[PDB]
C-alpha cells in the first residue's frame, strides 16, 4: 500500500505547491515590472513561503521509498522531492557553503578592471565587455583582459577550491562519487528496453560529440586565424593558435564580433528588415501578433486571452521602472506571460518568436503533475525555442510575411555569409562549452592536485579550441571563475546539449515538412505534420525519459552531431578551398615564446 | 439662451468637464459679466454675432500661467488625457469675482497617466471628447501624489496617475470657456 499513499502524497503535494508557485511567480513578476521597494519585500516572503513548504514535504516524500514503489510516474515525482541537498552538511558547513557562494557572486558581480597606464581612467565589468566587443586595439584590449583574470581571479581561487570541497562532500552526502556526478547525473533516466542512460555514457557522448564537431571547427580555425592574422600583423603564426584577447568576447566563449573580419564577402550586403517595417508602420503588436501566427501556421498553439491583456510586451511611458531582458514566464493556474521591451527592430522580430516558442513548449506540459512540468532535459527547453527561431529568420518566412521584395533572391556568396556569421555563434562556442566542463569535472572528481588545476586548463585550451594567453600566469590564478557560470553554481554542458539538440530536431522536421534543400533554406511553418510530431513530443515534459522524447522527433536514442554538420555542408566545404592545408592548429606556440 | 450655469456656483474640474449645447435661441453680455484676461481660426468679433445652425460651449477651471499648452501643436498630458480640443468647426480665457456666486469647492486635479493591455496604449482622447470611464475612475481611486497605481476595468489592466492644480486659488481664479459655432447653412438657428 506504500504506493497508493504516496500517490495521495503527491496529489496533496502538487495541488498546494501550484498555489505557492502562483503566489511566488506573481510577486516576482509584479516586481520585475514595477520596481519599488514595497515589492522588493513582498517577492521574497513569498518564495520563502514555498521553500518552506518544499522541505517540509521532501521529509514527507522520503516515507515512501523507491525500492518499494513499482509505478515509475510516482517514482520520478518522488525522486524529485527524495532529495537533502546542502542538509546532509553539518550547520557549520552549510553555512560556510553558502558564505562562499555569495562571495564569488559578488567578486564577479562588482569587479572593475584599472587602466595601468592611467589611473584616472577605470571601467566596471560592463564597460570591459563593452571594450572587448568593440575595441580593435591590441593594446586596449590586452590590458582589460589581462586585468579582469587578476582582479577577480586571484580572489575566487581561494573561494573555489573550498567550494570544490564542499559541493563533494554535499555530493555523496546525496549518493553520489562527487559533485561532478551530481550533475552528470541531470541527464541519467531510468527506464526499460533501450531508454535507460548512465550517468558515465554522458561523458562518452560528450566525448563522441567534440570528435564528430571538431573537423568543423578546424576548417573555421584556420580560415578565422587567417583573417585575424592581418588584422593584427605580426602578433598571429599562420599556423597556431589564437590570443585569447583577440577573440571578441572576454572569456572567449562566442567570436561572433570578428564576422567583420572575417566575412566571406566584404561586397556583399546581408539582409536587414528593419528599414521595411519602419516603412511598413509596424507596431509591437505587430511583431507578437505575427509570432502567433507563425505558431499557428507551425500548427501548435494559440495564445490566451490572459497572454495579450497582462504580459509586459513593451516599455511603459508611466515612470515606473521595469526590467528589459527576454524572458518567458509561467505563474500556474495556465497563466502564460512573455516580458519584454520589443521595438521595431529585425532582431525583436525574431526575439519575440523565440519566447513565443518557449510559451508554446509550457503549455504543451501544462497537463503534466506538478513536479514533471519542465523539459525532457534543459537542454530541450532550449533547443526548442532555438528551431522555430531559425525557421522565422529563414528568408522564405520573410518573404511570406511581406519582409522581402518579391524580386528579391539569394546567390551562393550570401548563403556563405549566413552560414559563417551562424557557425561564429554555434560552432565557435561548442568545443569551448566542451573543454570548460570537462576541466571543472576533473576539478571535482579530484583527477586533479589543486596546484595543477590552472596548469590543466590551458593545456586543455590549446588541445581544444586553439586559444593562448600572453603573459603566463603562476598559479595563484583561477581564470575560469572570472566567468559568471563558474563563480556561481551554473552547468555548462545544457549549452554543449542545447546545439545539438536543436539541429536533430530541425533536420528531423524538415522531412517530415519535406523539404528537398539545405537546412539553411528548410522552414517548419505551413506543415501541420510537423507540428503535429513537435506537438507530440514537448507534451511529455518529465513524464518519461528524454531519450524517449529525443526518439519521438528524431528516430534516435543519444545526441547526434551530423545534423549539425549537414547545416554548415557548404560552409565546410567552402572553408577548405579556402584553408588549404591550414587547417587545425599548433598547441606549441604562444605569444610569450616568442622572445 | 440661457448662459446662468456657465459662470454658475459648480465650477467643474477638467477630467468632468460641462458642456451646453444651444439652439433656436436668442444669445457681448457674457463677456461683460466676467473679466478677460486673453482671447484666442474664428475672429471672436465674427463669432460673437451672426446666426449659427447650432452652439456649443464647454468649460472648466484651468490656471492662466498654465495656456501656454493648452494650444494646438501641444502634446502635453493637458492635451491628450485631458482635454483634446477639437478645430474642426471655426478660447476665452477669464476670471470670475467673489461678488459672482462661484463657490469653487472640493479639489480640482486632472489625469497624467493612463493606459492600458500588454503594450501599454495610450487611452488618448478623441477632439471633443472626455477622458475615459476606465482612466476617470482609476484618477478617482488614485493616490493624488502622482504615484502609478495598477487597476482592472472588464477584465482588462490599466496604469493611472492624478495630480491636482488646487493650489491655484484666488479671489478671481481662473477658468477657459471654448465657444463653437457650427455655421452650417440652411439651419441658423442660434441667433444674437
Ligand atoms: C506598484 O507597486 C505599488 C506597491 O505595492 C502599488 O501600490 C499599491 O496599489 C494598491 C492598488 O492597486 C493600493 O491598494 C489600495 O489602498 C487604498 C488605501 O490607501 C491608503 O491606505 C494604505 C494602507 O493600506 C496606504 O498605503 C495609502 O497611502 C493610503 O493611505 C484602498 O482604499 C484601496 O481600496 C480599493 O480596493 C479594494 C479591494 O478590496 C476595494 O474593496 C475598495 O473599495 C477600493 O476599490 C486599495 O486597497 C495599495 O495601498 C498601494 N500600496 C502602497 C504602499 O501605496 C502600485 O499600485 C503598483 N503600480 C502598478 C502600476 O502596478
Ligand atoms: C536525508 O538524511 C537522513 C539523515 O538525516 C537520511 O535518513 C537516514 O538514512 C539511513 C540510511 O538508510 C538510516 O540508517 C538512518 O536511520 C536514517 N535516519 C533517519 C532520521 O531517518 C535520509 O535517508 C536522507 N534522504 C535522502 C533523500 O538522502
Ligand atoms: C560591423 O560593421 C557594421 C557596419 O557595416 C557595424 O554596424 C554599425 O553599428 C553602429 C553602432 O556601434 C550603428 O550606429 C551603425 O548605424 C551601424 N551601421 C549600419 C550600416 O548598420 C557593426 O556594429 C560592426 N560590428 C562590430 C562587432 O563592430
Ligand atoms: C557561385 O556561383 C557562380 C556561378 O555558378 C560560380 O562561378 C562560376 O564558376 C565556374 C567554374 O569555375 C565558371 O566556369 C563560371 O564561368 C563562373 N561563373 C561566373 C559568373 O563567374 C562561383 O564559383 C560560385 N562560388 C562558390 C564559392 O561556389
Ligand atoms: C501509474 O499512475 C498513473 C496515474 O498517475 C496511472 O494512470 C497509470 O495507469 C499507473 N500505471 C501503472 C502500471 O499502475
Ligand atoms: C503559408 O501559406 C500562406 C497561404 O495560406 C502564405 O501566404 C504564406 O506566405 C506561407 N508561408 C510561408 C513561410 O511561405
Ligand atoms: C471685479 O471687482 C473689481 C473690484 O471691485 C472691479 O473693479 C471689477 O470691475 C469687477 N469685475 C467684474 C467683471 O465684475
Ligand atoms: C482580455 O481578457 C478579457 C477576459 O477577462 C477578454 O474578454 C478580452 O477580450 C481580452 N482582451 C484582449 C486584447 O485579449
Amino acid at each position: 500500500t506504500t504506493e497508493e499513499e504516496a500517490r495521495d502524497f503527491l496529489d496533496k503535494f502538487n495541488s498546494e505547491a501550484e498555489n505557492l508557485s502562483h503566489e511566488s511567480a506573481l510577486a516576482s513578476w509584479d516586481y520585475n515590472t514595477n520596481i519599488t521597494d514595497e515589492n522588493a519585500q513582498k517577492m521574497n516572503e513569498a518564495d520563502s513561503k514555498w521553500s518552506d513548504f518544499y522541505k517540509e514535504q521532501s521529509k514527507r516524500a522520503q516515507a515512501f521509498p523507491l525500492q518499494e514503489i513499482q509505478n515509475l510516474t510516482i517514482k520520478l515525482q518522488l525522486q524529485i522531492l527524495q532529495q537533502n541537498g546542502s542538509s546532509v552538511l553539518t550547520a557549520e558547513k552549510s553555512k560556510r557553503l553558502s558564505t562562499i557562494l555569495t562571495t564569488m557572486s559578488t567578486i564577479y558581480s562588482t569587479g572593475k578592471v584599472c587602466n595601468p597606464n592611467n589611473p584616472q581612467q577605470c571601467f566596471t565589468l560592463s564597460g570591459l565587455e563593452d571594450i572587448m566587443e568593440k575595441s580593435k586595439d591590441y593594446h586596449q584590449r590586452l590590458w582589460v583582459w589581462e586585468g579582469w583574470r587578476s582582479e577577480v581571479g586571484k580572489q575566487l581561487r581561494p573561494l573555489y577550491e573550498e567550494y570544490v570541497v564542499l559541493k563533494n562532500e554535499m555530493a555523496r552526502g546525496n549518493n553520489y562519487e562527487d559533485y561532478g556526478d551530481y550533475w552528470r547525473g541531470d541527464y541519467e533516466t531510468e527506464g526499460e528496453d533501450g531508454y535507460n542512460y548512465s550517468r558515465n555514457q554522458l561523458m562518452e557522448d560528450v566525448d563522441r560529440i567534440f570528435l564528430e564537431i571538431k573537423p568543423l571547427y578546424e576548417q573555421l580555425h584556420a580560415y578565422v586565424r587567417a583573417k585575424l592574422m592581418n588584422a593584427y600583423p605580426s602578433r598571429i603564426s599562420p599556423t597556431g593558435c589564437l590570443p585569447a584577447h583577440l577573440l571578441g568576447d572576454m572569456w572567449g566563449r562566442f567570436w561572433t564580433n570578428l564576422y567583420n573580419l572575417t566575412v566571406p564577402f566584404e561586397q556583399k550586403q546581408n539582409i536587414d528588415v528593419t528599414e521595411t517595417m519602419k516603412k511598413q508602420s509596424w507596431d509591437a503588436e505587430k511583431i507578437f501578433k505575427e509570432a502567433e501566427k507563425f505558431y499557428l501556421s507551425v500548427g501548435l498553439y494559440s495564445m490566451t486571452q490572459g497572454f495579450w491583456n497582462n504580459s509586459m510586451l513593451t516599455e511603459p511611458s508611466d515612470g515606473r521602472q521595469v526590467v528589459c531582458h527576454p524572458t518567458a514566464w509561467d505563474l500556474g493556474e495556465d497563466d502564460f506571460r512573455i516580458k519584454m521591451c520589443t521595438k521595431v527592430t529585425m532582431d525583436d522580430f525574431l526575439t519575440a518568436h523565440h519566447e513565443m516558442g518557449h510559451i508554446q513548449y509550457d503549455m504543451a506540459y501544462a497537463k503534466q503533475p506538478y513536479l514533471l512540468r519542465n523539459g525532457a532535459n534543459e537542454g530541450f527547453h532550449e533547443a526548442v525555442g532555438e528551431v522555430m527561431s531559425l525557421s522565422v529568420a529563414t528568408p522564405k518566412h520573410l518573404k511570406g510575411m511581406g519582409l522581402l521584395p518579391s524580386d528579391f533572391s539569394e546567390d551562393n556568396e550570401t548563403e556563405i555569409n549566413f552560414l559563417l556569421k551562424q557557425a561564429l555563434n554555434i560552432v565557435g562556442t561548442l568545443p569551448f562549452t566542451y573543454m570548460l566542463e570537462k576541466w571543472r569535472w576533473m576539478v571535482f572528481e579530484g583527477k586533479i592536485p589543486k596546484e595543477q588545476w590552472m596548469e590543466k586548463w590551458w593545456e586543455m585550451k590549446r588541445e581544444i579550441v586553439g586559444v593562448v594567453e600572453p603573459l603566463p600566469h603562476d598559479e595563484t590564478y583561477c581564470d575560469p571563475a572570472s566567468l559568471f557560470h563558474v563563480a556561481n553554481d551554473y552547468s555548462f554542458i545544457r549549452y554543449f546539449t542545447r546545439t545539438i539538440l536543436e539541429f536533430q530536431f530541425q533536420e528531423a522536421l524538415c522531412k517530415i515538412a519535406k523539404h528537398e534543400g539545405p537546412l539553411h533554406k528548410c522552414d517548419i511553418s505551413n506543415s501541420t505534420e510537423a507540428g503535429k510530431k513537435l506537438k507530440d513530443m514537448l507534451e511529455l515534459g518529465k513524464s518519461k525519459p528524454w531519450t524517449y522524447a529525443l526518439n519521438q522527433i528524431a528516430r534516435t536514442k543519444e545526441m547526434d552531431a551530423k545534423p549539425l554538420l549537414n547545416y554548415f555542408e557548404p560552409l565546410f566545404s567552402w572553408l577548405k578551398k579556402q584553408n588549404g592545408n591550414s587547417v587545425g592548429w599548433s598547441a606549441d606556440w604562444s605569444p610569450y615564446s616568442e622572445q | 439662451c440661457n448662459f446662468t450655469d456657465l459662470f454658475r456656483e459648480n465650477a467643474p474640474t477638467i477630467m468632468q468637464y460641462k458642456r451646453q449645447v444651444f439652439t433656436r435661441c436668442n444669445y457681448t453680455l457674457l463677456l461683460s459679466l466676467v473679466q478677460v484676461d486673453e482671447f484666442v481660426k474664428i475672429t471672436p468679433e465674427a463669432l460673437a454675432t451672426g446666426c449659427y445652425s447650432s452652439l456649443t460651449v464647454d468649460w472648466f477651471a484651468f490656471p492662466y500661467a498654465w495656456k501656454s499648452y493648452l494650444a494646438i501643436g501641444s502634446a502635453d498630458r493637458i492635451v491628450r488625457f485631458n482635454y483634446n480640443q477639437d478645430y474642426s468647426n471655426p478660447r476665452i480665457h477669464s476670471k470670475v469675482n467673489s461678488s459672482v456666486g462661484i463657490s469653487y469647492s472640493g479639489l480640482y486635479s486632472y489625469i497624467t497617466n493612463c493606459n492600458y493591455g500588454g503594450f501599454n496604449k495610450d487611452d488618448v482622447v478623441k477632439p471633443g471628447g472626455r477622458a475615459s470611464q476606465p482612466c476617470v475612475t482609476g484618477a478617482l481611486n488614485s493616490p493624488t501624489n502622482g504615484q502609478v497605481w495598477s487597476f482592472n476595468f472588464g477584465g482588462v489592466p490599466y496604469r493611472t496617475s492624478r495630480l491636482t492644480y488646487t493650489d491655484h486659488l484666488k479671489n478671481p481664479l481662473d477658468m477657459v470657456y471654448v465657444i463653437t459655432v457650427k455655421y452650417e447653412p440652411g439651419a441658423e438657428t442660434v441667433c444674437p
